[PDB]
RNA sequence: AAUUUAAUAUAACUAUUAAUAGAAGGUUACUAAUAAAUUAAUAAUUAAUUUUAAAACCUAAAGGUAAACCUUUAUAUUAAUAAUGUUAUGAAUAAUUAUUAAUAAUAAUAAACUAAGUGAACUGAAACAUCU
């Protein structure tokens, strides 16, 4: 059988398991360690769930690529360069940092809801909003219309 | 006479639980029905 | 009117035609999986239309199909598992013997 | 002569290094009687039928869901030229989980909300409040 | 050097013992590593844990 | 040459890009030995997020009625069947165990 | 500016004296990670107190077994709602998606010391049974 009869496409999804259609990245092609740094927990806190979801799978995809290269190197060549292993570990650090941020965020939301569930604390927070920023001397004319629109959306379920 | 084999018996001292206290890992499935006997059941 | 196997074929054809899953999506949603799969070079007994992976040990055949389609867009029609053994090994004769890891 | 480079007996085994050793190692799948079944935690879906089959319960099968729209720009790493941001919760005993911090954050969202934080505006800031 | 070990963690107890050698007996292993390496990647300084 | 060197505090250095101590000669602390200038950096790798949008904030705490994380995503965030998470007692339980 | 001597370390056991107190292992993997606050001193920085996240499977007693395995849809059940499809035949109704209230469970947890029950024989008596 001859491969000249084939039409293996250039957009074939398995190509995502390789870096720029290369068998195994060399030292120069691999991103240097100096130029790089894993995300920081505060940085992830400024990210929406969709964006964090997107980052997670992007991390996983390169993790698969690096895993493929480590295995090829450590199962054929046998070298202990472990440059790919270190890169994967750095990605692994970011992955759990993402997981920590999500848990802390979810816990914070639950804590706030429970705190606002007490009548005394809810009344204090509401009246503080009412007296201070609401019931102004007409400084905001239509801005208060926006203020309320975000008020109903946040505290209550009115959109 | 003195009741040596009944007095020498000892049982575990369960802690006092408040409503704001940690839940024990393992608890009986049925409500207690009798006051605990001071000397417990004879083990001999 | 039709056999079960014919219906399975129709469902897969329908999924491909409509640009949707060619399988049935389960209800247990994993939002942040941590599983990694290693592409493997073809063997002699393979054809240019197949691909072999080193999947996690706790990985169903259905799991890989969903894993490939949803993360990579690759659609796997037939998936088949080969679970290997672990030979006993010892770095020296003085140490305890333990089996090499099983690789799925 | 199994090994042509060993003409005389030197104690070498037919295969392997030692014929003896520990046998108390945990069982695996490939070894045991034909009725043994170890398992690989890879099937907790469905119910064995009375005849000896299986029925997939599709509410237990596991599916990996990816976002409909994927942000391609978020690379796994981060450029080294942006410093590692740090967060300070000065005056907030409970830290990021502290309810009163959440109340303040929604307060800011009310009055002048949907505004990029100090850390987001500039890529040269070293700490940020909150 | 195909071992499939990097993909799993088998023999945790044995690996820990080998990697946590008593500090009194490090000179036993230091001689082993020194005698079994070429001269052009060996330094005359003791290692650090 | 400098006989011995000591440090008397810490500070953030925008050049080394991280917190570094002050490197002062042992004895006189006024004479301060500056840290060397780091070499220029040029990040061109496609696997590095651009600074201008890596830090761009996208999420705001703007709700107490909607969970920011969908319910089906909680299991991935944390283990629901965790043996380390023990509950608290109630009046009913105490009456159940107190003879 | 360099060397020796004696003592001092995360890096030994044993004995006596003094003081204080009554605490995880293993298997391999989709590896089993943290975040902060207050006070005390040179914008930062250590120390003390307080809070906080994750933590797979087995270690008799959710069930079972041939330990690290299988069955238990708590991503669950009931109820309500908005929509879809949708039967039924506007309304109903469940199925689904998504919210809210109620309904639930995780035993490896030491050794020595103390007290209580039962309780030998070798041996000594230069034998042996009372006795030991
Ligand atoms: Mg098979
Ligand atoms: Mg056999
Ligand atoms: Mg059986
Ligand atoms: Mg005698």
């Amino acid at each position: 059988p001859t491969t000249s009869n084939l039409r293996c496409p250039d957009d074939h999804p398995l190509w995502q398991f390789f870096s720029n259609k290369k068998f195994i990245r060399s030292a120069d092609d691999l991103p240097p360690s100096s130029h790089i740094r894993p995300w920081s927990i505060p940085e992830l806190r400024h990210k929406s769930f969709n964006d964090l979801h997107s980052l997670w799978y992007n991390c996983l995809r390169e993790q698969n690529v690096l895993a493929r290269e480590n295995h090829l190197l450590k199962n054929i060549v046998g070298s202990t360069h472990d440059e790919f292993s270190e890169l994967s570990n750095s990605i692994r650090t970011t992955m759990w940092q993402i997981r920590h941020v999500l848990n802390e965020r979810e816990l914070a939301y639950s804590a706030s809801r429970e705190f606002l569930q007490d009548e005394s604390e809810r009344k204090k927070f509401l009246d503080t909003l009412a007296n201070d920023y609401f019931l102004n001397k007409d400084i905001p004319d239509d801005e208060v219309a926006s203020m309320l629109t975000r008020f109903q959306l946040a505290i209550f379920g009115i959109s | 006479r003195q009741w040596r084999l009944i007095e020498t018996r000892k049982i575990a001292k369960q802690p006092n639980y408040q409503v704001g206290d940690a839940k024990p890992l393992h608890m009986p499935k049925e409500r207690k029905k009798f006051p605990d006997y001071k000397y417990g059941e004879s083990n001999i | 009117d039709i056999n079960v196997s014919e219906k399975i074929y129709k469902w897969t054809k329908a999924g491909i035609e409509q640009g949707k899953e060619h399988f049935k999506v389960g209800g247990n949603k994993v939002y942040f999986p941590k599983a990694r799969i290693i592409l493997l070079r073809p063997n002699a007994k393979h054809t240019p239309y197949q691909a072999k992976f080193i999947v996690p040990k706790s990985f169903n055949k259905l799991d890989l199909r969903d894993y490939l389609y949803h993360i990579y867009g690759l659609r796997a029609m037939n998936i088949t598992t080969q679970l290997l053994h672990g030979k006993f090994n010892r770095m020296n004769l003085q140490t305890t013997r333990f089996r090499e890891p099983q690789i799925k | 002569l199994t090994r042509p480079w060993k003409k005389y007996r030197d104690g070498e085994l037919f295969y392997g290094l030692s014929k003896v050793g520990n046998k108390r190692v945990p069982l695996t799948t490939k070894q045991g009687n034909k009725t043994m079944y170890k398992g690989t935690r890879a099937s907790g879906i469905g119910r064995h039928t009375k005849f000896g089959g299986y029925v997939i319960n599709w509410k237990k099968v596991r599916t990996y869901v990816t976002p409909d729209m994927v942000n391609f720009e978020l690379k796994p790493y981060v450029n080294a030229n942006v410093p590692p941001l740090k967060h300070e919760f000065k005056g907030f005993s409970g830290g990021p989980l502290d309810p009163r911090l959440q109340l303040l954050k929604i307060k800011e969202y009310i009055v002048n909300g949907r505004v990029q934080s100090e850390g987001a505006t500039d890529t040269s800031c070293y700490k940020e409040r909150g | 050097s195909g071992s499939y070990q990097h993909l799993s963690n088998v023999g945790s107890r044995v690996m820990k013992r080998l990697g946590n050698r008593p500090k009194n007996f490090l000179p036993h292993s230091e001689k082993f590593i020194k005698k079994s390496t070429p001269e052009f990647m060996k330094s005359d300084l003791k290692e650090v844990d | 040459a400098v006989r011995d060197v000591s440090f008397n505090g810490s500070y953030y250095d925008a050049d080394y890009k991280k917190v570094m101590p002050y490197r002062c000669v042992k004895g006189q602390p006024d004479l301060i030995i500056p840290w060397p200038k780091p070499d220029p950096i040029d990040v061109q790798t496609n696997l590095a997020t651009d600074p201008v949008i890596a830090r761009e904030q996208t999420f705001w705490v703007d709700s107490v009625v909607r969970n920011p994380i969908p319910k089906k995503a909680i299991p991935s965030i944390r283990n629901p069947h965790s043996k380390y998470k023990r509950g608290t007692l109630t009046a009913k339980d105490i009456a159940k165990l107190v003879a």
